[PDB]
């Protein structure tokens, strides 16, 4: 009912290996010009890749930047608000944008800053501008 | 087994059940109850098993009673009508044995025996001993037929039958204890060397071994699970199967390929898009870090814009470095990926030269064992015979198998050289026509009431005919002679002054450089006491073999041996001799087959005797007048000794059923 171990025989593959007097080499010969077809498609990757890997040549190790360590402050100075308006108006509500940039405040921080000084800093109106772009 | 059990098991009957002939000449027992069947049973297997325990005297019915228990010697008819059953078919009282009743004073009836081989000497025997008048013609000048024995000085070796296919079941081994024949054991190892002369290493043989044996079942798997059976209206081959089966396995080696270089591709174009996505982010990078540091040449004090410019592009850098870096190492993964998969790619080739040749090797003794090319082999029913093939290690015949034939013709009566021209059968009897083989004028008229013919398949087959039948045999006969196969096989025997190869060893295999020559000298066989090696010649090399001189036939052999041990160890053989059944017009081939369109039953359509129309009109229905034994006509064992021997002790059987009555079956 199954056929032996390793031994590929089905109903499909019978009927077209027969049903010509050459069939089989046909079908044979098919199936060696789609590999040797395969084969080219690979050495034009392989080169266009080894072209891509030329130009990624030194990383990115020129231009990278140290990172910058302080402890996540509470107190809002005048210089921090004014950096936290500004990164509303070009990040949107990407709290984690924004507080990557003032540097000591956290995230929570951030959302907090939104809903304290909604009035004041006219925070609706800010968003409205950034929507807008 | 052993016991009872074992008689019925070495006769060739189940040892619980009635045979559908038993149940013929016992439909009382068979129909009645169950109680009675048992006892039935045991008369027999007791009855067999007293004849297998001494076969060199003959087993009467009295001997028989003498030895049965209660309750199975209570009914005395029972076990008469149970021993004269057995004896009349050959399962008791069969070869060659001491009579302790000498024959008949008169004899009755009168048969015709066509062809002194096994299956004609055997039922000449079972006539005689049935008390019937017997002669037998013959064409050539010696009994045996195919079993054909050659003999000068001290070498003797069989240029036709020399196995026995195993004891177990066998009636040649009832055979071997009547007559003297040398039963040597063959050990069944056998190294093949390459055309070059070398071996084949013992971890490549297995190998293409493995695999001959997975392409057979393959085959199978094609006939009963596909049903690819026909194919543009002609019945399928063994060898058409096995190609197909073959191109399959080259076309999966090819989809394999196929399916991982495309995983390669698939892989290396997910890479590409990813560097393409690095190039553009280093770009950005680089454009962005200049920004930064444009910024922060703006140096302090500094209004807010300014300083958020500065912090707002330092941010926007270490996030495009933050996708860089996870892009990088996407890269490592993908990297690494396409070195698994180069480094572990399929198989190249299904098989390569080495392999196919060795391949061939195999389809080549597939070949000698079933006598023929395995394109003309039925793929249905090619091995229909399998399931009766008998127990125990395969055996030589070391004196020689003439001795079997040689010993039965003891007490016929047997006319050499007498070729049959012409059978003519009717209501009223039979005439035989035939001549002298040497002086052809010289003509013989033969009557009898039966003609048993026993004409190899071959000679059947001529056309023009060598035997004439009137009237003509009817189309079921004519079509069966037709369809079934009668293939070829032959021989070279090698008589040396020494011993030059290993003696331990029985056969050894040559692998031929193509497909076309496998069968030719693919196989050696060191069977006997002196130094002689047996070359075989099988497939389609057989009859193409038979046009070829014997020098040229010996030095094509002498080539190949001096290349397996080496040029100056192998001598100018002292005599040699070339079997050509082809050629041979007594014989016109070796062994039948199945061959495609053919199947089982032809060999039953082979076996059926044949009536004559009525002399004179509203004449009532004739008895049957010409019978047909042989090789050719056994279902179960066709194409062997044995099958042929089983063939004569059975039209024996039928011609004395008709002829002298069964008083057994009531
Ligand atoms: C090379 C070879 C190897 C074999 N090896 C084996 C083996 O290892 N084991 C095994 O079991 N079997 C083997 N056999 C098969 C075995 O030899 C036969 O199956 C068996 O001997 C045939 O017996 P038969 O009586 O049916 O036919 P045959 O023995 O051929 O007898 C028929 C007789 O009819 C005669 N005849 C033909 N035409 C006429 C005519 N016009 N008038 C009168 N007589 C005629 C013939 O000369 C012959 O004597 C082998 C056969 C060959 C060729």
């Amino acid at each position: 009912r199954k056929p032996p171990k390793g031994m590929f025989l089905s109903q499909e593959d019978v009927e077209a290996v027969s049903a010509n007097a050459t069939a089989a080499t046909t079908v044979l010969r098919q199936l060696d010009m789609e590999l040797v077809s395969v084969k080219r498609q690979i050495q034009n990757i392989k080169q266009t890749n080894s072209a891509l890997k030329e130009k990624l040549d030194g990383g990115i190790e020129p231009y990278r930047l140290p990172e910058v360590i302080q402890k996540c402050n509470a107190r809002w100075t005048t210089e921090e608000q004014l950096l936290a308006v500004q990164a509303i108006r070009k990040y949107g509500r990407d709290f984690q944008a924004i507080s990557d940039v003032i540097g000591n405040k956290s995230v929570v921080q951030v959302k907090n800053f939104f809903v304290n000084y909604r009035r004041r800093f006219n925070i609706d109106e800010v968003l409205q501008e950034w929507e807008a772009e | 087994p052993s016991g009872v059990e074992g008689a019925a098991f070495q006769s060739r009957l189940p040892h619980d059940r009635m045979t559908s002939q038993e149940a013929a000449c016992f439909p009382d027992i068979i129909s009645g109850p169950q109680q009675t069947q048992k006892v039935f049973l045991f008369i027999r297997n007791r009855t067999l098993q007293l004849w297998l325990d001494n076969p060199k005297i003959q087993l009467t019915f009295e001997a028989t009673l003498q030895q049965l228990e209660a309750p199975y010697n209570s009914d005395t008819v029972l076990v008469h009508r149970v021993h004269s059953y057995l004896e009349r078919h050959g399962l008791i009282n069969f070869g060659i044995y001491k009579r302790i009743k000498p024959l008949p004073t008169k004899k009755t009836g009168k048969v015709i025996i066509i062809g002194s081989g096994v299956s004609g000497l055997a039922a000449a025997r079972q006539l005689q001993s049935f008390g019937m008048d017997v002669t037998l013609l013959e064409a050539r000048d010696r009994v045996g037929g195919r079993v054909a024995t050659f003999r000068k000085g001290n070498y003797v070796a069989d240029l036709g039958a020399m196995v026995v296919t195993g004891l177990g079941g066998n009636p040649m081994a009832v055979v071997s204890k009547q007559v003297n024949m040398e039963l040597a054991k063959i050990k069944q190892k056998c190294p093949l060397y390459e055309a070059n002369g070398q071996a084949v290493p013992k971890e490549k043989d297995e190998m293409v071994e493995q695999e001959f044996n997975r392409l057979l079942e393959a085959t199978s798997y094609l006939s009963h699970q596909l049903d690819f059976n026909v194919l543009n209206n002609k019945p399928v081959s063994l060898g058409q199967a096995l190609e197909v089966v073959i191109q399959l396995q080259e076309k999966h080696v090819k989809d394999e390929q196929i399916e991982h270089w495309k995983k390669i591709v698939k892989t290396q174009e997910e890479l590409k898009e990813l560097l393409n996505k690095m190039v553009n982010l280093k770009e950005k990078i680089k454009e962005l870090h200049q920004q930064y540091k444009e910024a922060s040449e703006v140096k302090p004090p500094r209004d807010i814009t300014a300083e958020f410019l500065v912090k707002s592009k330092h941010r926007d850098l270490t996030a495009l470095c933050k996708e860089y870096d996870e892009l990088a190492e996407t890269q490592g993964k993908l990297e690494e990926k396409l070195q698994e998969l180069e480094a572990n790619p399929p198989s190249d080739v299904y098989l390569s030269s080495r392999d196919r040749q060795i391949l061939d090797w195999h389809f080549a003794n597939l070949e000698f064992a079933n006598a023929t090319p395995l394109s003309t082999l039925s793929l249905k029913h090619w091995d229909q015979d399998d399931d009766f093939e008998f127990t125990g290690s395969h055996l030589t015949v070391r004196n020689g198998y003439s001795c079997v034939p040689v010993a039965l013709a003891e007490g016929l009566d047997i006319k050499l050289n007498t070729a049959v021209r012409q059978v003519r059968y009717t209501a009223s009897g039979c005439e035989v026509i035939a001549v002298n083989t040497r002086s052809t004028s010289q003509t013989f008229i033969y009557k009898c009431d039966a003609v048993l013919c026993t004409l190899p398949l071959g000679v059947l087959k001529q056309q023009p005919p060598a035997v004439q039948f009137v009237p003509p045999l009817p189309e079921w006969k004519t079509s069966a002679v037709q369809r079934m196969g009668f293939g070829n096989l032959n021989k070279v025997v090698l008589c040396f002054d020494r011993v030059f190869w290993d003696p331990s060893v029985n056969l050894f295999g040559h692998v031929g450089s193509t497909t076309a020559s496998r069968g030719e000298l693919f196989l050696f066989w060191n069977l006997y006491k002196a130094p002689i090696l047996l070359a075989l010649v099988a497939g389609e090399a057989a009859g193409i073999m038979e046009n070829i001189s014997d020098d040229v036939i010996v030095g094509r052999c002498l080539a190949i041996l001096k290349g397996i041990f080496g040029s100056s160890a192998v001598p100018q053989p002292k005599e040699t001799v070339v079997s050509r059944w082809r050629a041979d017009p007594w014989a016109r081939g070796s062994h039948s087959y199945v061959a495609a369109g053919s199947s089982g039953n032809d060999y039953d359509l082979m076996a059926q005797p044949i009536t004559p129309g009525p002399s004179i009109p509203g004449a009532p229905q004739p008895i049957p007048r010409l019978f047909f034994a042989g090789e050719h006509t056994i279902r179960n064992y066709p194409a062997t000794v044995h099958g042929a021997l089983l063939s004569g002790l059975r039209e024996a059987g039928r011609i004395a059923d008709q002829f002298l009555g069964a008083m057994y079956t009531l």
